[PDB]
Formats: structure tokens, C-alpha cells, sequence
């Protein structure tokens, strides 16, 4: 991890798209409407 | 209660302290939110409760901005502003008035408190180094 | 001390009594809350009379000022719970306790009154108890300050004054 | 509670409340670049590096003080204008 | 006729986990039920609960007490590397990075350069 970068340097709400789509239709996600 | 009241209340403990208070020029709310009407009532509460503690307040509404995005179904988030521009208010002042409407603030809407502080030249810069 | 405290706590009078007289053969001292499990323990102790009690109560008394230890509230607080037990006889004790606790500087309690207010009750004094309290505010010293009130509103029952 | 946002701070000060001469300013103004705007004659520090606020805020005050220091200072080499 | 503020008196005297229990029963004498909502915000504040207002981002986080300096100029930690050479060079690049990094603490900052010394002493 930290040891990979060194040597290298020696060289939006995670859902699916259906869980998204079923909250947001139900009004369970503030903010989104449709337009 | 018409009656049965309390005889007396136990006022909080406010001290003067010996150290110098901190002096605001401005102090900018930006109160951000979905919904008008809420954001409206806020900014009632919000001035009333300036006018009766003394601060000077001037209320704008910067422009809303809408962010669309596609999964066809078409989805949209409004995000509305309303800015409250305190002026000339010192640090306690600030402080007391900023616990209230921070308090009160109501679900769903998020506060920006930007706070310019006034102060003096460092005592190391007013003359050059000989 | 924690011996004799854990004896006088679950009801061992007898053996915490034997224990303090071992504590002085040792030439060592006691506590101030030793003392209080030993008023408590000498006022438990069984087939004496009030007279042979309150002697041995003051012989603690004059015991704790020998080993130059001074009371608590707890101390006269004890006294007084113990005297309840004792009724018609224990007032003038109770008020000789409550004048001492106001002399040497102890301020007394909600604790105390109460205890003052249900040794008597069994009533003119709860007047002198108000005047006295009138307009002060109290702060958490001892467990038995919460059973105050409720003694206190029991006399303005029994009295038959509303004023009080 | 926390926010990455809250340790940015920026200082403002103008030029012409600073003791300095022709040269000092001349220099300070050529230092900064576009941190000073010429219509408004202010000088606009952000600091952000550190993670606290207090440091971000102690950075700036230095910054301030160094820049006005090597702005009253004339190396050798500046005679090569 | 007379309080019972004044009298005879008895003229004797003259001006561990026992200690906790017993604060604990002391605690208990004014253990009341939250009378209504400000209450109840009083006791979240109290006990860390709820959040301490005015909004302070930067609440119970301290960093170590570390100052500015010791962020911003790393430089003292190459001491014990080449003074001249292109190690120099690339650990000159790697403090001006890592002094201008707001997310790390001096501590990881540090042991990044200690990391780098060892490795380039092995190599």
C-alpha cells in the first residue's frame, strides 16, 4: 500500500442502478426529483 | 401554569473575561437548501432574531443552480441559497447568535458561515529590520 | 477501617465493636467514616438502654477528638438516624447535635432536618426549620437529602397548615 | 463534525497601509504577482497547506512578514535592473 | 419563645472504592427524569453526545500541537542524506510535496522520509 506508492515514487451515492432508481422513484433519497 | 411557577430560575454563568473580544467586519450565512419555503421561514427566524439582538443583517438570494443526471429517466436536484450579511458585530455577539441559528436550523438545509475578522499589523512588520 | 466498615455494613455490630478495641490495642487510629460505622454499630448493639447508649456514643466523641480526627456531616447525620430509633427521649440530643454541627462550622444538610423532622414527628419545629431555609439553594451532600421534602410535607399533613 | 474545507484562510491587506518606499513596493508587487490586484491595491495571502486553521492562519502571518522582509531588501544582484 | 438556633451545646469539639460508591449514592439524590427538550440537549452536551455548537470543523482534533513550521519545512530531516547529489534533488521534491500535504500528520510525514533513508541506504 504506502510501500507500493514509494516505489512509485521512486520511479456519487453507491448504489446500483436499479437500488438508485427504486429509493429515488419512492421519494427515499432527499433531493431528487425528476425532471 | 397559573400558579405553581417557579420561584426563581438559575441564570447561566457569563463571565467578563480580562482578554480582548474579536471584531467581525462582516460575517456571510450562506443557508443553502431543496425546498423555497423553508429556506424562507429560516430567513424570517434568522432576521427577527438579528433585529432583537442588535446586529445589522441585509438578506439576498444568490441564484439557485440544478444539477440533472441521466440512469430516458431524467433525475434533478435544486439546491436554492439565501445569504444573510451580518455587519460591524464583535466576537461574542457572533458567537451567541451563530449557537441560535445553528441550533435552529432546520433538516435538509446547510449553513456556510464565512466570518472576516479585523486585525492589526504584527508588531515584527511595522518597521524594517536594520 | 475498611474491616470494621464492612462488618458494621452487613450487620457485624459485635465483631466490628472487637475489632476497633483491637484497633486501639495496636496503637493505630481510626477514620472519621470508621467512627460513623462505629456510632452506627454502638447504637445497634443490642439490650442497652438510651442512657448507656448516648454515654457510649459520647465516649466515641471524646475518643475521635483524642485520635484528632474531626467530623463530617455524615458523622452527626448518623447520630441523628441513630437517635430516630429512640423517639420522645433523643430530642434535646437531636437539638444538642444540630447546635454543635452549627457551631464548629459544618453546615447542615437537607439530610439532617429531615431526620430532625421525623424524630419529632411521631411539631412547632418545622416553622423554625422554614424560617431558617427560606430562599436557599442546596446542593447534593447526603444520600438521605432527597427524603426531605416528603418528610416536610408530611408535617404540613399532619399540622393541618397550609401557610407551612 | 469535520470538513476539509474550514482550514483554508485568507489574509487581506492593502499595500499602501504597509511602511514601504518605492523600491519596497516595487519588489513586494513583482514578488506576489497576481496575489495583488491593482485596482483594489490589496494583497490576498490564502494559505491551505496545514491541516488545522490556527496553523494555516500562523502561515499566512509568516508569509506576510518574510515577503515585506525581502521586499525591504536589496540583494547585490538587484543593481541589474 | 426562642429559635432552636440557641442553647445548651455539647462543647466537644471547636471549628478507595468506598469513596467512589459513595459519590456515586450522591449522584443518585438529584437523579430526576428529563422535565422537557432543552433538558435533554443538556445531557447529550454534557455527556459528549451531541455536537457543541457554533460548529467548530476542527472539534477533538488537535495534531499532536504540531505548528506550522514543522509541516512546512521538512527539510531538517535530510540531514543524513547525500548533501549534493541527485538524492537531493528527488528528496527535495519529495518534502516540497509532503510540506504542502493537508491530510497527512508530521508523524506519517516523517516516517515517509525515514522509510526513503533506509531504503536508499540499503540500495
Amino acid at each position: 500500500a504506502d510501500e507500493r506508492l514509494r516505489i512509485n515514487s521512486l520511479r456519487r451515492w453507491r448504489l446500483s442502478r436499479i437500488v438508485f432508481r427504486h429509493l429515488a422513484d419512492h421519494g427515499q433519497l432527499s433531493g431528487i426529483q425528476r425532471a | 401554569l397559573h400558579v405553581d411557577v417557579p420561584k426563581d430560575l438559575t441564570k447561566p454563568v457569563v463571565t467578563i473575561s480580562d482578554e480582548p473580544d474579536i471584531l467581525y467586519k462582516r460575517l456571510s450565512v450562506l443557508v443553502k437548501g431543496h425546498d423555497k419555503a423553508v429556506l424562507d421561514s429560516y430567513e424570517y427566524f434568522a432576521v427577527l432574531a438579528a433585529k432583537e439582538l442588535g446586529i445589522s443583517i441585509k438578506v439576498h438570494e444568490p441564484p439557485r443552480k440544478i444539477e440533472r443526471f441521466t440512469l430516458r429517466v431524467q433525475y434533478e436536484m435544486r439546491t436554492l441559497y439565501r445569504c444573510l450579511e451580518l455587519e460591524h458585530l464583535t466576537g461574542s455577539t457572533a458567537d451567541v447568535y451563530l449557537e441560535y441559528i445553528q441550533r435552529n436550523l432546520p433538516e435538509g438545509v446547510a449553513m456556510e458561515v464565512t466570518k472576516t475578522q479585523l486585525e492589526q499589523l504584527p508588531e515584527h512588520i511595522k518597521e524594517p529590520i536594520w | 477501617c475498611t474491616m470494621i466498615r464492612g462488618m458494621v455494613k452487613h450487620r457485624a455490630y459485635e465483631q466490628a465493636l472487637n475489632l476497633y478495641t483491637e484497633l486501639l490495642n495496636n496503637r493505630l487510629h481510626a477514620d472519621v467514616y470508621t467512627f460513623n460505622a462505629l456510632i452506627e454499630a454502638t447504637v445497634c448493639a443490642i439490650n442497652e438502654k438510651f442512657e448507656e447508649k448516648w454515654s457510649k456514643i459520647l465516649e466515641l466523641l471524646r475518643h475521635m477528638v483524642a485520635q484528632k480526627v474531626k467530623p463530617n456531616l455524615q458523622t452527626f447525620n448518623t447520630i441523628l438516624k441513630c437517635l430516630r430509633r429512640f423517639h420522645v427521649f433523643a430530642r434535646s440530643p437531636a437539638l444538642q447535635v444540630l447546635r454543635e454541627m452549627k457551631a464548629i462550622g459544618i453546615e447542615p444538610s437537607l439530610a439532617t432536618y429531615h431526620h430532625i423532622i421525623r424524630l419529632f414527628d411521631q411539631s412547632f419545629i418545622i416553622y423554625d426549620i422554614m424560617n431558617e431555609l427560606m430562599g436557599k439553594r442546596f446542593s447534593p451532600k447526603d444520600p438521605d437529602d432527597d427524603k426531605f421534602f416528603q418528610s416536610a410535607m408530611s408535617i404540613c399533613s399532619s399540622l393541618r397548615d397550609l401557610e407551612l | 463534525v469535520r470538513n476539509p474545507r474550514a482550514r483554508v484562510v485568507v489574509l487581506r491587506v492593502k499595500l499602501s497601509s504597509l511602511n514601504l518606499d518605492d523600491h519596497a513596493k516595487k519588489k513586494l508587487i513583482k514578488l506576489v504577482g497576481e496575489r495583488y490586484c491593482k485596482t483594489t491595491d490589496v494583497l490576498t495571502i490564502k494559505t491551505d497547506r496545514c491541516p488545522l486553521r490556527r496553523q494555516n492562519y500562523d502561515y499566512a502571518v509568516y508569509l506576510l512578514t518574510v515577503l515585506y522582509h525581502e521586499s525591504w531588501n536589496t540583494e547585490e544582484w538587484e543593481k541589474s535592473k | 419563645r426562642k429559635n432552636i438556633f440557641t442553647g445548651k451545646r455539647l462543647n466537644i469539639f471547636d471549628m478507595s472504592l468506598w469513596d467512589v460508591e459513595f459519590a456515586k449514592q450522591l449522584a443518585t439524590v438529584n437523579e430526576q427524569p428529563l422535565q422537557n427538550g432543552f433538558e435533554e440537549l443538556i445531557q447529550w452536551t454534557k455527556e459528549g453526545k451531541l455536537w457543541e455548537f457554533p460548529i467548530n470543523n476542527e472539534a477533538g482534533f488537535d495534531d499532536d500541537g504540531s505548528e506550522f513550521h514543522e509541516h512546512i519545512f521538512l527539510e531538517k530531516h535530510l540531514e543524513s542524506f547525500p548533501k549534493q547529489g541527485p538524492i537531493r534533488h528527488f528528496m527535495e521534491l519529495v518534502t516540497c510535496g509532503l510540506s504542502k500535504n493537508p491530510y497527512l500528520s508530521v508523524k506519517q510525514k516523517v516516517e515517509h522520509i525515514e522509510w526513503f533513508r533506509n531504503y536508499f541506504n540499503e540500495k
